[PDB]
Formats: structure tokens, C-alpha cells, sequence
DNA sequence: GGGGGACAGCGCGTACGTGCGTTTAAGCGGTGCTAGAGCTGTCTACGACCAATTGAGCGGCCTCGGCACCGGGATTCTGAT
DNA sequence: ATCAGAATCCCGGTGCCGAGGCCGCTCAATTGGTCGTAGACAGCTCTAGCACCGCTTAAACGCACGTACGCGCTGTCCCCCGCGTTT
């Protein structure tokens, strides 16, 4: 009848994340706000990286988000390349940096 | 005679994509690579909310032990504001009820 | 066949020049070829052993990108 | 010197594969050999390899880069390879 | 007659020689008690702490301690020197990726 | 009172020198010094977060272990 | 007034010692060492094998999930000795089953 | 009558590790070869552990396990430093290694 | 108090960057087929659960002997010769 | 090469306090039995992996040439270090 992610507020299945923790087998039994915590979370995490994507799209002037866009701002921000370290992006590569002994006198 | 049923977040993550941003446009590699993102984060979560309750001898997660786990994880605000907002998209959620 | 030689000398200046470098020495593609021989003997040996472990032959890429995370490298990609 | 920097510049915003994919599929099937004869791979595995062996490999020169540089040195040297690998862990 | 004086760095080899097969604690206990205590100040107030986490935090500590100055003598003897150097430490810290 | 004098120069030399460190400069014992307070901020703040989720202001050391093997540095010793 | 009843493995390790070394002791502290290392390694072989089961979509784990974890996070020869003698331990349990 | 250690010829326990098997959270259903198949490789990996520390502590005149003879131990074998790489052994050290240019001259 | 070591300056030359002819096979794209990944049905052997039983795992005490500690002989680098 | 001189290794006397053996409890492993259920196996299908081959050309090999940086050497000046004394 109701959903549950509109009752919380979000717009991420609730439902789904509940039957995946439930047959994940990481607890016996599962609460009620872990989930919607869990998909406040990552709504949250989401956004961001969304928002940064956006940024990089209007910097190079594209309507269409591509995963350059999401390279480009995934190591730009200090604290998402401190949580995101070892993660590699496929079509993806470095951000343009020169060191200052590389550059001709 | 389709195959299988898939398992993912695109449409979801289109329509985050049109609160965000309503005139910009997404790509299907792009939405996989969120998708395994995402994937990846919930796996993360998961696993140290589960790791954490095994460690205080408790077999019920309840929203204090992922409240722990997203502090744990995550460095910097992006915790501490996840502490808040998702503390009142629990409470929303309680008051909706 | 041998097939380490088909990474040729100018891909490798291609990638160590990508990489932040502008003077590459001729002993650098020995170790590079080397490294990258290391590399997917140690992955692929992994994903060989998934796709043993699934009754199958073929080799996926979610077992690559399985092999990867195992090893510390989390990749967003193909496969899921 | 000024083209190369200038293909560096170009080659910091470029993202394709600079190897080419069929040199690195038969060397990836060469390698699979020796652990299980008679092997399939998809060519999203063959992409993901070649993409993810490309990043660790870029990673692996600028940490060469860097420690050049350290080395009051502009040409990378083998020696810079070993200290990145033996300070990164990856040195058996 | 002049005093017997060791040549400078064989005594610090001899150290070397004997630090190397040792098995004690070089930071003395009660300033790094007092310095876990300041620590966790910072974050929660009257806190008690067990004197084996105080022991292992310790024996972390210079295990890590350790290895950074083995890697830092790495860089250094890379750089063709047989003194260490801040830019040896820092460069050992961003090969293994420990700055943020 | 503030413990940065607690780890004294000599303290810092016994860690060179166990770690085979022929000459030590003396700008060494400032970034020391330092790696080992993020070291320390980093391992006892997550030790704090484990306590305070057991509703325990007492830190036991299996909470140490806890904060010391999320980072990657696995112990065996005090706790368990 | 006992406390409780632990968990540890004081027995069987000092059981395997005196199978192989006879006249050698061993410490507390080393106990303690060699308990943790035992709980990590089973922790660790333990989260491999539920992997693995999720890996292929399975909620029964059998020898061969524990196979494949010994042949992947085990390496060198060891892996191989310790593949040859759980086959040889489960045919030797089966055929006394 | 006959515990499953003495049925597989195993001194590791069986029946305490399929309990934490199956109350760990693992996975829905356990097998019955699995733990003893754990318990083989948690013995042998023992015995190895044991013997390399036995040769260690034989080595410098001891009879008792001492923590720098499991440092001395794990760290010479290029497996156990392998597999045991980011593991840090309480009351340890570090091997015996001195570089060659840290070498006084002759 | 000082003396070896970090650092700065300068020449050697050679080893790699750059340009161009040439060869080498990489890349794009239709075709078939076929081994095999996946889906569907069945029924079955394997595992979770309930309860009584027990014997090995663990708390407590002890007494002893392996290693901690001291000094004097011998060894072994080590600076001055 | 060659000298004595301090640092350290080793052996004997001894002592002392954790470590394994013993006593005794008690609680989870063991076993019998039962019912649920996930997967072993076999057909059936449909799909992409592989092999193939022709056309175009991107790019690598390699030679010629050059020039700029590793690197050997030399000079310099000073930074910790070994040692003595005090907290």
C-alpha cells in the first residue's frame, strides 16, 4: 500500500536493502532503522558524488555525465580520495599534475 | 523470453541524478560504475556493522551499531553529518508510523 | 607463443609518460614487463581459480574484478 | 623535451588504452595456459585486466617519478622501481 | 695520555647490533601513558584505560615507528647518503599512501 | 600537560637506530613526532569510538585491537 | 566463584608441540600470540568461505568452498600440503564415518 | 563415545569449530567436512609455527618459546612473511639485517 | 672538539630524445558453429532442530626448574702504531 | 702488518616466580530421531567466444644525429657524535 522509503523520507528502496541484510547473513535479526540509516547514507554519498559529477560536467561544458567526470571529481576532494584510496575507475586515468622540477626553466 | 531479473540501482540513481540536476544527462557505463560504487559501500557498511555486532556478542543490528559504523568508516564530516540527517531520516521514519 | 614482447617499447613510454616521467631509461620495459607479467600471473591465477570453483571454463570479468578487490584493488566497472 | 612534455600534458587528459588489446589478450591467454589448458575469457575480463593492470602500472611510474625526483635525478632508474616496490609492499 | 674515542658511526653500529636482537620497550612507560591520556582527552573526557592497552599501543607504535625509519634508511641510501632526511620520511609516507 | 618532550631525542634514537639508521639528522625527531601523533589520533580515536559503542568508558585493550586491525595492523598480543 | 569459561585452544596447541618438539616449553605470552593468530586465521578462512558461498550464490558451505579458500589465501607449497591432507583427513573421517 | 578429532585423527577440535561455524553468522548451512577440513589446516599451520619456533629457540639454547623466536621464525620464511605481512608480534623485533653500504669500510 | 658527510660546482660522454624511412601486424568487420553458461524439473541425501548424557575444557593450587642476574676469564674488533 | 684496550660472549653460582601437572567442577560436544530443503543431475536452449580472413592504415623498428643530464671528481663548511659532567 505505502512504501516504506517515502515514510522515511528518501527515495532508496528501503525493502531492498532489508532483504539484502537479511539474507546476507550478517545478524541473526535485523532492526528497523539500520536500513533506513544505511539508505540515508548512502543517499547522502551519492548526492555528493552526483553533485561533484556535475561539476565536472559543466567545467568541460557536458550535458551527459561520463565516468571522466566522475574521475576527475572523485580524487579532487581530499576526503572522498582518503576514503576512496585504492579504488581504480575504469576509463578512467590520473588528474593532470607536473611536478615543479618537470617543468622547463 | 527474458532471461534473468537484474539486480541494480539505475533508476534510482537517474532519478537522484534529476533532483540534482534535471537538465544533465547520464551515461550507462557511468550509472555501472555507480552501481558497483554503490554496491561496493553497501558490502563496506554491511561488513563492519556486522563485524561490530559480533564483537559486542549481539546478534540484532539496530541503528546504533551502523550509526558506529559510518563513524568508523567514513573520516572527516561526511560521518558527522551523516550522524545527523540520518539520525532525523530515522526519526521521520519513526513518526511516520 | 611469447607474447611479453607484444608490450612494446614505445606502449611502455606511452604509459610511464602518462604517468609523470620525461626521461625513461632502456633497462625500465625488462622490469615493466616483468612487473606486469608478476601482476597477471598472480590475478588471473586467481580468477582461474574462481572459475574452477564455479564449474566452468570461461572466465568472467566478475571473477577478474573479484581477484582485484581480494588483492586490495577495488575496481568500478564491468561486471558489476 | 618540449614535445615530450607536451604529449605529457595531452596524455594527462587522454583516458584510452594505450596497449593494444590484442598483443595483451594473447599475452593474457599465454599466461592462462600455464595454470588451465583449454580456456575462454570474456572481453569485459580482458578490459578490466588491461584497464586495471594500466592503473597499477601508472601508479607504479609516478611512484618511480617520485622517487627519481628524490634522487636528485630526472631519468627513472630500475633501483627506483625496486625501492617503490619494496617500500609499497609488492616485493616478495 | 688522550682518552680512547671510538670513531664516530662504529658506535652507532655497535647500537644498531644491539637493538636489533632486542626485545624491550625504547619509550619509557609513564610518558606514553601520560601522552595516550592527552590523546584521549581530546575526544572523550574521563576515560580509564587498561595497562595492556597502554602496553600494546606502545609496542604498535614502535613496530611502526620501525618499519617508517627502515624505509626512511631506504630513501636515504637510495639518495646516496648515509644520513636520513625529512624528505626520506615524507617520501616513505607517500609511497605508502599514509598522507591524506 | 602536554607529552611531546615524553618521547624524548634519545627514545627517538633507539627507534633509528632499531631501525638501521646510520646518521640521524635532527629534524628527524619533529616529523617523528609527528607521524606518530596522526598514527595515534588516528588508532586511539577509533578505540574511543569502540568504546563508546560498548557504553564503556573504561578502554580495554581488545578494543586496541579492534581500532589496530580496521587500519590494517594486525596484532597478536594483549586482549586477544 | 568462577568468573566464566573462556575460549582458547591452550590444550591442543601444547598437544601439537609435544607431538613434534617434546622437550620444548612455551610462555603464556606466546600462548596468547600463537590464540590470537589461530582466531585471526579462522576469522580470516571463515570470511573467505562466506564470501565464496555468497560468491556463487549458495547458502551451504562445503569442502570444496574451504578448498578453494585454503588454494587462494594460502600461498607457496603450503597451500598444497594443506589440500593434500584435507583430502586425505576427509577420506579418513568419512571412511571412519 | 568417539569425538570427530580422534574420528579424523586431528588433536584441533571439531565440534568447537563447527559451533563457531554455525553461531558466527557465516552462512545458513554448515557442512560436516568443513571443520574438519579447518581443523586439519589450523594443525598443520601450528606444527609449522611451532617447528620454525622450535629451530629458532634450538638455535639460541632455549628451551621455552620466547616471542623473539616466533620473529625470528616468521619473518626468515619468505610464506610466513608473505601471508603474515601487515602482522605485528608483540614482545618482538625485527631480523638481524644491516645494509651493505651501512658497512663500515675496510 | 671535529671530522666525516651533505652539499655545491664543473667536466665527460653517452645514452636516450627526436625525426623519418620502413615493416609489422593492429584494427574493423561479416560468418558460422559450437561448447558451454544458464534455465527448468525432480527427488534425495545432507543439514537444522529438540532433548538426555557425559567427559574433556577450564578455574584453582602448587613446586620446581629454566631462565633472570652477577663477575671474571676469554674473545674480538678497533684505534693508534 | 702490528700493538694493547675496552665492548661483549660465555661459564659457574644461585634464586625465584611463571608453567605445566594435578584436583575437581560443568557445560557444550555427542548421539538418537525427525522433517525441511538446497542442490546433484539431466535435458533444452540460445549465445557469445573463437576461429577466420580481407582491406586500411596506426604504429613500431631501427638508423642517424644530437645534446643534456647521470656521475665521477674536487672543494667546502658544518652537524651530529663520542665522550664527560649534571639533573
Amino acid at each position: 500500500a505505502k512504501s516504506r522509503s517515502n515514510r522515511a523520507g528518501l527515495q532508496f528502496p528501503v525493502g531492498r536493502i532489508h532483504r539484502l541484510l537479511r539474507k546476507g547473513n550478517y545478524a541473526e535479526r535485523v532492526g528497523a532503522g539500520a536500513p533506513v540509516y544505511l539508505a540515508a547514507v548512502m543517499e547522502y554519498l551519492a548526492a555528493e558524488v552526483l553533485e561533484l559529477a556535475g561539476n565536472a560536467a559543466r567545467d568541460n561544458k557536458k550535458t551527459r555525465i561520463i565516468p571522466r567526470h566522475l574521475q576527475l571529481a572523485i580524487r579532487n576532494d581530499e576526503e572522498l580520495n582518503k576514503l576512496l584510496s585504492g579504488v581504480t575507475i575504469a576509463q578512467g586515468g590520473v588528474l593532470p599534475n607536473i611536478q615543479a622540477v618537470l617543468l622547463p626553466k | 523470453k527474458k532471461r534473468k531479473r537484474k539486480e541494480s540501482y539505475a533508476i534510482y540513481i537517474y532519478k537522484v541524478l534529476k533532483q540534482v540536476h534535471p537538465d544533465t544527462g547520464i551515461s550507462s557505463k557511468a550509472m555501472s560504475i555507480m552501481n558497483s560504487f554503490v554496491n561496493d559501500i553497501f558490502e563496506r557498511i554491511a561488513a563492519e556493522a556486522s563485524r561490530l555486532a559480533h564483537y559486542n556478542k549481539r546478534s540484532t543490528i539496530t541503528s546504533r551499531e551502523i550509526q558506529t559504523a559510518v563513524r568508523l568508516l567514513l573520516p572527516g564530516e561526511l560521518a558527522k553529518h551523516a550522524v545527523s540527517e540520518g539520525t532525523k531520516a530515522v526519526t521521520k521514519y519513526t513518526s511516520s508510523k | 607463443r611469447d607474447n611479453i614482447q607484444g608490450i612494446t617499447k614505445p606502449a611502455i613510454r606511452r604509459l610511464a609518460r602518462r604517468g609523470g616521467v620525461k626521461r625513461i631509461s632502456g633497462l625500465i620495459y625488462e622490469e615493466t614487463r616483468g612487473v606486469l607479467k608478476v601482476f597477471l600471473e598472480n590475478v588471473i591465477r586467481d580468477a582461474v581459480t574462481y572459475t574452477e570453483h564455479a564449474k566452468r571454463k570461461t572466465v568472467t570479468a566478475m571473477d577478474v574484478v573479484y581477484a582485484l578487490k581480494r588483492q586490495g584493488r577495488t575496481l568500478y566497472g564491468f561486471g558489476g | 623535451g618540449t614535445v615530450a612534455l607536451r604529449e605529457i600534458r595531452r596524455y594527462q587528459k587522454s583516458t584510452e588504452l594505450l596497449i593494444r588489446k590484442l598483443p595483451f589478450q594473447r599475452l593474457v591467454r599465454e599466461i592462462a595456459q600455464d595454470f588451465k589448458t583449454d580456456l575462454r575469457f570474456q572481453s569485459s575480463a580482458v578490459m578490466a585486466l588491461q584497464e586495471a593492470s594500466e592503473a597499477y602500472l601508472v601508479g607504479l611510474f609516478e611512484d618511480t617519478n617520485l622517487c627519481a625526483i628524490h634522487a636528485k635525478r630526472v631519468t627513472i632508474m630500475p633501483k627506483d622501481i625496486q625501492l617503490a616496490r619494496r617500500i609499497r609492499g609488492e616485493r616478495a
